[PDB]
């Protein structure tokens, strides 16, 4: 009754009206999904034959009872998912036998407290998810000292209203423990005075906790003494939100040492919130889904080393001169902004993708004020007008223009400075290649994605003379009809060549005599009817070839070379080149 | 069939798709006025997968004239706006989602919209609703 | 020796080493270009045979002497061009016989003054150009009262240093005269006190007159009392420029009534100059080639009814709420700006073309704040994201998106509100039509330009059902391979249909049975090899057809209909459909 | 042939085109340094047409590799930046045009650029210069 997914390895038994685990499941199975079956009770020894089982999903199985040896034989189980089962009471030894468990998901099991939760001997446990239960105390139990590998606890969507000094005793005692706490969607209204003195946390998430500004401000103050690597704050659109969100609500954050600060959606927002003085010593600042309209005049003594603005609502490109900023991500912005010059002397990573951005004067040192740029993403944007070939930016390794409207890139050697560039994507930029020198200087280029463009006279010209180290070349959907002589004689290290979905009418045998490294050649979906004799003879490294969806002329002796070649090399052909219906590989001339 | 409501300019109803019947209770308050509406989408169901990367495929047609498939991402997997992006397979989801739209002229006639919810990490189909909207 | 340009009408005799006018020129000639010939002297009666001559160009003819009857017989000459001839002294009666002269160009003839210039009886003269001479006085001679039709005098590039009260006496006496004065490139350093009291001028151009700010400020003050329709001010890049250009330089303009103000290039500029209070009562404001960076906070009591910003350098889209502004032109801006919402309740004309502009949220009433928009040009820009179908803007008659990157226009009826739209251009927008309802609502559309795009499956779909009044349809370069059934059955009034430069493989005879008005059908440059019999039979209005550049199969009886049809209708065929070389029109099957 | 100059990184010379020999004196002060230059283009000639709509067609090649034709408009016909846009056919033109450019990396080698001046209202060719630039 179980859908066999990967034979003797993975089985999908979901929603099969099973009353018990099927004994038909092979003993070598590593992954079993038993969810949405009315199991009701986990009987002893039910899984004792699955000695290699690693992942077991019992979500929504109506389980009320875990028998005292229900998991006998599961020495290798690392993931156990009990979501939605009304177990409520986990009697002592309920998890006996799970000696390799790393991830325990007890979401919505009517669990009432961690103190009574018998996980004190799952010494391998790394992650504990007890979201959506009836937990009302923030007390980290003492047996957490046995769980030396526990790094994450999810307390989201419970009934915790208070955090006391004693609740965090365990972490105060054990400053060496790396622990992350997700407290989201808990109705917290009281944090005891000094509850967070001597407390260290990796990641602390406080999302959707507060209904009132005064309660949030009062609780944030008593985070004092806390040391967090990553603090995540904000609300949800589908929950009752704060009336007003002023910066002074976060006055308490000044008594917290924060390495990384993440702000998410808030109903109310003001641009000053991101300039709040208590965020000055943060090294990674992040905004996601935030109604920020203007990011301007960030004090230069701010120590932000990375800034992340995602799915926000900037009306106008930020003015930033942060001298210690190394990474900048502004992506999926709501609206269209025009690029404005920045002065970021430490900038080495720049992602400006998916902004419908319009960039006038790309690209050189004066646009960015940095000599250390290695990554530049300008994809999924509007008009990018090429006017300078990257003087001052010769450290650039990664360049992506995908789906932006590249303008004037073919009127000079737009990439001549980029002698360390490894990756270039100008796919679907509506570029009409009309200059053989378009790729001069790209001697380090390994990956060239330029699909969806076109060439003058629909002829593939000699643009690859300098790109001697190309290993990946994607020329699909370029409306190509023919290839000039010698276009590939330099690409001795090319491993992939995709020219599918063009309009090639003939091939020449000379273009493929020096593709010594070529492993994959895509020629499907063209207008090809024949190939010259021996065209594939020197492709000594070939492993895959696509030749289908072509109107092949299967008359003898014309189809002789191709049919015999496709037959002898039938393991390499992907799909079926069929005659204008019999595979070309199945044709024997006299 | 599964639910319907009356607007001043719209009659909206849905059933389950013929190929997928995973249950879900959806409604809007108030009924959607295509001229413009501020309201809530009330959702109560038990998902068949995690919602961490929930997105929708919408196949829309007007008077049997089909629009290209559109993809609407609701949960991107990182600091998402909605509390249900955290929900796991088998967990009870009960939420009211505010919405507000205005000022698009819709042609009169008979709309069909099959809405296909996908768990983007596994690409598995969470549910599928077959909507009918009659404008005017 | 003269190049015959239009037989017996237009002759081009330039630079033929002619010593005199050739007697071979036919007597009906209307236009003669004799420039760059060493004529040296215009002898009497030389042109007396050219009774129908209207335009005579003698530029650079080394003429020193005009004989006393040089222009005998030229009763119909309206244009006479003497540029570059060192005549210097124009003796009395030098222009006798030119009884219909409308345009006299005496540029660079070493003319020293107008008082001695014998034009007092050219009562038909409308335009007088005496630029680039030795004129040192601004005195408008008294005989201008005889020249009742003179509306323009070009005094550019002379030696005028002073403008006195008496110099403008003639205009003071004659307030009914409509006269324009071009004073550019004159070294003006003194304007007499009250010289412009009681003076009215249509167009006054003062470009490149001033080397010093103080001299310009002092001279502008004494324009007091002047009433000009159009004042043009500025400098040239290739001339010595003002050290500084502050608004107070134009303090004198407050004592001038100006209907239209044009500012051109200035070396120095400040954004405040456009907000100067002396420009408040102008009705047409214009900036061309000006270094303005920000146009913001224009006082609402400004009466500008049209604003023109051309080839300027705006870093950021203007914020404008001028309630009386009817026309706005922002074009060829240096850089890329993003559109910002404006509030222009009187706006009826909007040209935002050639800005690499990025528009997020096109288009509806809230973007512009007007219900009276009739003209919208957004061509040659960047990303234009369609999100609203023009609610609030149903008065729109003209819509141009040419060469911009239209995004999401095919995901709804993007033009449903535009029931008065006459002209739509979405050519070369990289639009892939995939929605048959893309043009719903366009029932008034007469002109549809959509070349350079493409369609789903390369099939022309039924998108023209509502565009019942189309008269011009351009579908060239759309990569079309075939046409769906019934696509043209609605277009009874279509007069032009351009489907050239596609990839049409066959035609169907049904698509052309209801093109009752079709005059011009372009089908050249496809992949056509045959047509169905009788496909052109019902094209009763056809006057031109293009069928060349197609691989026609000229085998009988297949080519029979086409060859006989092309022969019988050979006056309509443009170019030559030639067989895969003989014209198809020259083939007689048995 | 007609003129030439020496830069620290460029040798620049021009002749008249083989198909059009209408005379014109052009030079730059200083000689153009392709790394960057502030200077003047001195022009003295008598045009064979009005310059109201003067534009240039530039046919450029680098080491015999041809670039697409580029069109550079100098006079648009309305409030133009340069005093010579007013000049008429047969009128003496004598002007110095300031220019300033910087920060484009040019490949080394042998450039050809035929520069074709066109009167845009009549489409007639005013003159044609055959340039040679040797970078490095
Ligand atoms: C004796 C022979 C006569 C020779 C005369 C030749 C003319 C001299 C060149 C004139 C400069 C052109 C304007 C460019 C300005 C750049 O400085 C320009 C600034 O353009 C920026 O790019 C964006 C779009 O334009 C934004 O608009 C920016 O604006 S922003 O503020 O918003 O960001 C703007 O700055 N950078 C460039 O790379 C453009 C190209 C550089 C020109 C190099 C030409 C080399 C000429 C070689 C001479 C050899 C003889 C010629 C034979 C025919
Ligand atoms: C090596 C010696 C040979 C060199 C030949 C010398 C010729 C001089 C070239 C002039 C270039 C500068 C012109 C730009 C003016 C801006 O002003 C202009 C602003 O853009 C337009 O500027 C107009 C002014 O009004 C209108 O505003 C237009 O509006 S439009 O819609 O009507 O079109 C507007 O867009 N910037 C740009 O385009 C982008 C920057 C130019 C890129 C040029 C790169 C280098 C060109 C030199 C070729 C050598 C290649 C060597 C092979 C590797
Ligand atoms: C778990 C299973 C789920 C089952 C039900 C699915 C949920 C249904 C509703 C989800 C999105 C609604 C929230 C809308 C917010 C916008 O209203 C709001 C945008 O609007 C603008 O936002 C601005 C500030 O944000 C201003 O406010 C603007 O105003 S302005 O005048 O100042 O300029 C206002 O226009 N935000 C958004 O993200 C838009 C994206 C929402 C569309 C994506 C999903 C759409 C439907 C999903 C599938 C449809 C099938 C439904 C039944 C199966
Ligand atoms: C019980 C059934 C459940 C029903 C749930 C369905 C979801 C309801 C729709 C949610 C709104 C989507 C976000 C749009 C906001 C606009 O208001 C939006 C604002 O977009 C502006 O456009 C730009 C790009 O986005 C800029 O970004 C602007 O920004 S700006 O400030 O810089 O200029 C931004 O404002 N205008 C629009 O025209 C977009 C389309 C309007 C949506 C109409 C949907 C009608 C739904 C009909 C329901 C029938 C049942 C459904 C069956 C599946
Ligand atoms: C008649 C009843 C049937 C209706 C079906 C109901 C389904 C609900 C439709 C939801 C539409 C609004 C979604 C937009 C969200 C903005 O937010 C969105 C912002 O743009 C993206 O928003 C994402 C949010 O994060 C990412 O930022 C993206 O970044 S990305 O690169 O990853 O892609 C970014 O670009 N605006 C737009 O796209 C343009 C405005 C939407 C145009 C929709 C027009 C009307 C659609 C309804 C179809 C009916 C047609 C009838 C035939 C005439
Ligand atoms: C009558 C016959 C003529 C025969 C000779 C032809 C004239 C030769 C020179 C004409 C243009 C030079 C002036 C350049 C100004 C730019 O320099 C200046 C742009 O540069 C930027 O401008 C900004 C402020 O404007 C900032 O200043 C920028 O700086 S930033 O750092 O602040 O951002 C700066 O980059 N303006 C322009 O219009 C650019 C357009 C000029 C190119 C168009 C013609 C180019 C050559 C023409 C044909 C070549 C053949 C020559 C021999 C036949
Ligand atoms: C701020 O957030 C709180 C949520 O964390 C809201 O308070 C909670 O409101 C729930 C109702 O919306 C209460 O539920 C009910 O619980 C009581 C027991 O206290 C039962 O008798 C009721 O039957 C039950 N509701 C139903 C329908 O049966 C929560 O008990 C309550 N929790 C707390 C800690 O107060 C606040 O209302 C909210 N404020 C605003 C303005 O939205
Ligand atoms: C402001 O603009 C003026 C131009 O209108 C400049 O002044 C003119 O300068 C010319 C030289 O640049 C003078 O030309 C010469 O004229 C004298 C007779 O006055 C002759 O002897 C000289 O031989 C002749 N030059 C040559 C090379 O033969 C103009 O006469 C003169 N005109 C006036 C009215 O002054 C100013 O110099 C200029 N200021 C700046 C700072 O550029
Ligand atoms: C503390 O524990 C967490 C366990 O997840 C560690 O976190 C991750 O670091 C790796 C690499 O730096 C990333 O790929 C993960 O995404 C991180 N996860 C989280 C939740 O942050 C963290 O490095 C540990 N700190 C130590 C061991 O010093
Ligand atoms: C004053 O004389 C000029 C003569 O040119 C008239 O000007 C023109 O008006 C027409 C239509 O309004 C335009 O097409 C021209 O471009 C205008 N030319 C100029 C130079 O402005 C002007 O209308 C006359 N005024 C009258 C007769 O009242
Ligand atoms: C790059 O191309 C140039 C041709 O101008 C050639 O001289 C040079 O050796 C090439 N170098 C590489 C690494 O491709
Ligand atoms: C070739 O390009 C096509 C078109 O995008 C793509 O589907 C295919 O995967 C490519 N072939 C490869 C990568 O081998
Ligand atoms: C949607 O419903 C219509 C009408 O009942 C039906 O014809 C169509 O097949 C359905 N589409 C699905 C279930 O995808
Ligand atoms: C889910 O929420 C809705 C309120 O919109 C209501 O039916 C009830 O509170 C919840 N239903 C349950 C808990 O079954
Ligand atoms: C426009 O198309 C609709 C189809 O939905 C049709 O009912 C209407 O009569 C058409 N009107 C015109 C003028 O094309
Ligand atoms: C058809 O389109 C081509 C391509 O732009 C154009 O050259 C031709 O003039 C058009 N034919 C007409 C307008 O008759
Ligand atoms: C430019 O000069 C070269 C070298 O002398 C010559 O080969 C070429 O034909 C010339 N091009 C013209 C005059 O257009
Ligand atoms: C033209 O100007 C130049 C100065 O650059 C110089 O030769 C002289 O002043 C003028 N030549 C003449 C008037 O022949």
């Amino acid at each position: 009754p179980c859908i066999e997914v990967v034979p003797n390895i993975t089985y999908q038994c979901m929603d099969q009206k099973l009353s018990k685990v099927p004994d038909d499941i092979p003993s070598s199975t590593k992954n079993i999904d038993l969810s949405f079956n009315p199991l009701k009770i986990l009987k002893s020894y039910s899984f004792s034959n699955f000695s290699e089982l690693q992942w077991l999903d019992l979500s929504r199985c109506e389980i009320e009872t875990i028998e005292d040896k229900a998991w006998h034989g599961l020495h290798h189980l690392s993931n156990l998912i009990l979501t939605g089962n009304p177990i409520q009471s986990f009697s002592p030894g309920s998890f006996s036998g799970l000696t390799s468990l790393e991830n325990l998901v007890a979401v919505e099991t009517k669990l009432a407290s961690l103190e009574s939760f018998p996980i004190g001997q799952l010494i391998t446990l790394k992650k504990l998810n007890v979201a959506h239960n009836f937990i009302h105390s923030c007390k980290l139990p003492a047996y957490f000292s046995n769980l030396t590998n526990l790094v994450h606890v999810d307390l989201s969507y419970n009934y915790i209203q208070t955090i006391t000094v004693n609740d965090l005793q365990f972490l105060r005692e054990n400053p060496q423990v790396n622990l992350s706490l997700d407290m989201s969607l808990n109705p917290i209204d009281f944090i005891q005075d000094q509850a967070f003195q001597g407390i260290k946390l990796h990641e602390l998430t406080l999302r959707g906790n507060f209904n009132s500004s005064n309660i949030m401000k009062t609780c944030l103050q008593n985070l004092a003494g806390l040391h967090v690597h990553r603090l995540i704050l904000g609300e949800f659109k589908d929950e009752r939100n704060l009336e007003i969100f002023e910066p002074s609500i976060m006055e308490g954050l000044c008594d917290v040492t924060i390495d990384e600060f993440r702000l998410t959606y808030t109903n109310d927002f003001s641009d000053d919130i991101v300039k709040f003085h208590c965020l000055a010593n943060v090294s990674a600042m992040s905004l996601a889904g935030v109604s920020i309209k203007y990011l301007e005049d960030v004090p230069k003594h701010f120590k932000w080393q990375s800034l992340s603005i995602i799915r926000c609502q900037l009306k106008q490109f930020p003015t930033l001169d942060l001298p210690f900023l190394k990474s900048l991500t502004l992506t999926m912005n709501k609206g269209s902004i025009s690029f404005k010059k920045v002065a970021l002397p430490s900038l080495s990573y720049l992602d400006l993708s998916r902004n419908a951005l319009s960039f006038s004067g790309c690209c050189s040192y004066s646009d960015l004020g940095t000599n250390s740029l290695r990554h530049l993403d300008l994809s999924f944007n509007g008009a990018i007008i090429m006017s300078a070939n990257f003087m001052g930016l010769e450290e650039l390794q990664h360049l992506d223009f995908q789906h932006s409207t590249l303008k004037r890139v073919t009127e000079f050697s737009a990439f001549l400075s980029l002698e360390k560039l490894l990756y270039l994507d100008i796919s679907y930029t509506n570029t009409k290649i009309d200059f053989d020198g378009i790729f001069l200087g790209l001697t380090s280029l390994n990956t060239l994605k330029m699909a969806g463009n076109s060439f003058k006279d629909n002829t593939l010209s000699n643009v690859f003379a300098n790109t001697t180290n190309l290993t990946f070349l994607d020329l699909s959907k370029c409306q190509l009809e023919q290839i000039s002589w010698g276009v590939f004689d330099t690409l001795h290290r090319l491993q992939l060549l995709n020219m599918s979905h063009n309009n090639l009418l003939f091939l020449d045998s000379s273009h493929y005599n020096q593709l010594y490294s070529l492993k994959e050649l895509a020629l499907d979906t063209n207008q090809l009817k024949s190939v010259p004799d021996g065209i594939f003879d020197r492709l000594t490294s070939l492993q895959k070839i696509w030749l289908h969806t072509n109107p092949w002329d299967c008359s003898c002796p014309r189809i002789d070379y191709l049919s015999r070649w496709l037959n002898k090399n039938s393991q390499k052909e992907q799909g079926s080149a069929k005659c204008s219906g019999k595979p070309v590989r199945s044709i024997i001339c006299p | 069939q599964q639910w319907f409501c009356n607007s001043s300019d719209a009659i909206i109803s849905y059933s389950y798709c013929d190929h997928l019947k995973f249950p879900i209770s959806i409604s809007s308050e108030p009924c959607i006025r295509l001229r413009g509406t501020n309201g809530f989408v009330h959702v109560e169901f038990i998902p068949r997968g995690n919602l961490k990367y929930l997105y929708f495929n919408l196949f829309i047609s007007v008077n049997s004239i089909e629009l290209p498939k559109r993809k609407e991402v609701l949960c991107h997997g990182h600091d998402d706006d909605y509390s249900f992006c955290r929900a796991l397979k088998g967990e009870t989801v009960n939420t009211s989602i505010p919405f507000s739209f205005e000022g698009i002229l819709f042609p009169k006639g008979h709309y069909r919209c099959v809405a296909e919810a996908i768990a983007g990490d596994t690409e598995e189909k969470l549910f599928c609703l077959n909507f009918t909207i009659i404008h005017r």
